[PDB]
């Protein structure tokens, strides 16, 4: 009946995991870039730059 | 490596370019070490009839 007692494993599990997702989530970050996809910023500029 | 060049065309010559002769008639490495020369031979290289 009574939930919430077993927090560490829980946790552990949703540390886990946000690591994870925040980690994937980095992806879309800019870092300064003009853009966040490989494929554009090659397609739209040229070589030495 | 020596030849003439149009006037407009002497920043295509470098590593990376693009252009007409840039790719059409001589592609420099990207990786190209050393110097490039240029100045200009109007008197000579040029003439009024063409």
């Amino acid at each position: 009946s009574t939930a919430s007692a077993l927090g560490k494993l829980q946790d552990v599990v949703n540390q886990n995991a946000q690591a994870l997702n925040t980690l994937v989530k980095q992806l879309s970050s800019n870092f300064g870039a003009i853009s966040s996809v490989l494929n554009d910023i090659l397609s739209r500029l040229d070589k030495v730059e | 490596d020596s030849f003439v060049i149009r006037g407009d065309e002497v920043r295509q010559i470098a590593p990376g370019q693009t252009g007409n002769i840039a790719d059409y008639n001589y592609k420099l490495p990207d990786d190209f070490t050393g110097c490039v020369i240029a100045w200009n031979s109007n008197n000579l290289d040029s003439k009024v009839g063409g």
